């Protein structure tokens, strides 16, 4: 492999790194996700200040 | 005048081999997440629509 390289590979193995403990904690189907984030609406308003 | 029987040595193999997967499961997620497209195929085009 590269040493001095700048590489992203060197994550993968801390994602295979998955044991009973992480499959407790970490991963599933209804699991939520970071990354991407639940967009709701909100009311339609306006303030300003008044003597 | 008998034919010399051949073994292995004294100390247990499986101390030295040892079993650990996490390497090849790093290069399977390698594989991966490489073989999805990772190069652009329209070079020179501007995929921006217009607004």
């Amino acid at each position: 492999t590269c040493t001095t390289g700048a590489g992203v590979t060197s994550g993968f193995i801390d994602l295979a790194t998955y044991d009973n403990l992480d499959r407790a904690l970490y991963g599933g189907k209804d699991a939520t996700t970071y990354f991407i984030k639940e967009h709701y609406p909100v009311g339609w308003f306006t303030k300003l200040p008044t003597m | 005048t008998v034919a010399p029987e051949k073994h292995g040595p004294v100390e247990d193999m499986n101390a030295i081999i040892n079993a650990l997967p996490t390497k090849v499961d790093a290069v399977k997620l390698e594989y991966s997440a490489s073989k999805t497209n990772r190069t652009n195929k329209r070079p020179g085009d501007g995929g921006a629509p217009p607004p």
